[PDB]
């Protein structure tokens, strides 16, 4: 992340981000249902953060300080990215839908009134296939990546201190290689529980209620699918075991 | 420091959510309570044995029965989480979340968590349940279920209080330390 974005999401909630004297201007209903906005952008910085770790820290890392054989890399952190590619893109479009929101003469104080159009776009048309189509390659790759994980830290000497190296300083403590890959999986999942709460606070506006609801049943179909188009891949899998499923 | 991983399962509303928040804040949130837990590492110690415990949620992975499994490899202890103001959170306890949790995390210590403690002498909650013929989850039903499927053990705690909490935590950590 850049230090502008973490000291813009640096408090716990929009009302302790905002200044006291701009949040005391607006209703109950207004601060709920934007504290539940800046949770949404909030926790997809920290998934974008997530990303360029398993990119730029990971991968990278050991393409330039380490001797593995071609196709390790890949199998550590697939699609990568393109994952990096779908979220930096929605953070794009989150972050300036909050900065166009911006009262003049301040860089924290703001409103978004119109999130359900951006959720509709993010997860309907050709951006929607792309996401299916990676976590459904993804998640179907998960496990294969933590085997292969698990078994170079315990027969590689160099690797192992590659690993303990970059995962040393404290800001690190939850973002190890089988944290980052769970962490990713789990991204999907979070949606419809940070949009259904945006619902709950969204009824003021008609229109806003009914793009959240779209958004919403987008969201759904779209786990839907990527939840039946996974099969665990695994190193050294025979085709009997496979067409025996 | 040794590593455990522990993750929590049970219904949408049995607050497994809510639990993780408040143990890895040492808090029931005064401004805002988060709708969702992204992950954290615990410092603990347990007994004299100093132990980084992650922490893993399973809400929103409920309807999704491939995605779900993937939370599960190389857990050391199992919270199954219920809730007290919630009968039929309990009863799907058994042949549910127990048989899933079994063929995943073969031999992994589980322990049945009863959550929401405070909710048993509430009146609004009372009430309520009074309306489809039914009453909080009473301590011996979360023993006898506990008892039942397995359980390592079984606690109560309320995230809302705090109390039991830091129990609940300290005992997983000795649960996942045990062979
Ligand atoms: O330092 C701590 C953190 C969390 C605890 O659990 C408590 F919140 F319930 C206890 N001591």
């Amino acid at each position: 992340s850049m230090e502008m974005d973490e000291k813009d999401f640096a408090a716990d909630s929009w009302s302790l981000a905002v200044d006291s004297s701009f949040l005391q201007q607006h209703k109950k209903e207004v601060m709920k249902q934007q504290d539940v906005i800046y949770e949404l952008i909030q926790t997809e910085l920290h998934h974008v953060r997530t990303l360029k770790i398993m990119t730029r820290l990971f991968r990278t890392g050991m393409l330039e300080e380490l001797h593995l054989e071609p196709g390790v890399v890949q199998g550590l952190f697939p699609c990568v990215d393109e994952l990096s590619d779908i979220h930096t893109r929605f953070l794009s479009q989150l972050l300036e839908r909050r900065r166009q929101a911006l009262c003049p003469g301040s860089t924290r104080n703001f409103v978004i009134h119109r999130l359900g159009d951006l959720l509709i776009s993010q997860f309907s048309g050709p951006s929607a296939e792309q996401m299916c189509k990676t976590y459904s390659e993804f998640c179907s790759r998960h496990s294969k990546a933590l085997k292969l994980y698990k078994e170079l830290y315990a027969r590689d000497k160099r690797f192992q201190q590659f690993i303990r190296k970059v995962t040393r300083p404290a800001v690190l403590k939850r973002h190890g290689v089988q944290e980052c890959i769970l962490l990713v999986t789990q991204r999907i999942t979070k949606y419809p529980l940070l949009i259904s709460r945006i619902l709950q606070h969204s009824h003021g506006i008609e229109e806003e209620r009914q793009d959240l609801t779209t958004a919403l049943g987008l969201v759904k179909e779209l786990l839907s699918n990527v939840d039946e188009g996974i099969y665990q891949l695994e190193k050294g899998a025979r085709l009997q075991e496979i067409y025996n499923r | 420091a040794i590593r455990k991983k522990l993750v929590i399962v049970g219904d949408g509303a049995c607050g497994k959510t809510c639990l993780l928040i408040v143990f890895s804040k040492d808090q029931f949130p005064e401004v805002y309570v988060p709708t969702v837990f992204e992950n954290y590492v615990a410092d603990i110690e347990v007994d004299g044995k100093q132990v980084e415990l992650a922490l893993w949620d399973t809400a929103g992975q409920e309807d999704y029965d491939r995605l779900r499994p993937l939370s599960y490899p190389d857990t050391d202890v199992i919270l199954m989480c219920f809730s007290i103001d919630s009968p039929d959170s309990l009863e799907n306890i058994p042949e549910k979340w127990t048989p899933e949790v079994k063929h995943f995390c073969p031999n992994v210590p589980i322990i049945l968590v009863g959550n929401k403690k405070d909710l048993r002498n509430d009146e609004h909650t009372r009430r309520e349940l009074a309306k489809m013929k039914q009453e909080p989850v009473k301590p011996e039903e979360g023993r006898d279920m506990a008892n039942r499927i397995g359980a390592f053990g079984y606690m109560e705690c309320s995230a809302k209080t705090k109390d039991g909490v830091r129990e609940v935590f300290e005992m997983a950590t000795r649960a996942a330390l045990q062979a």
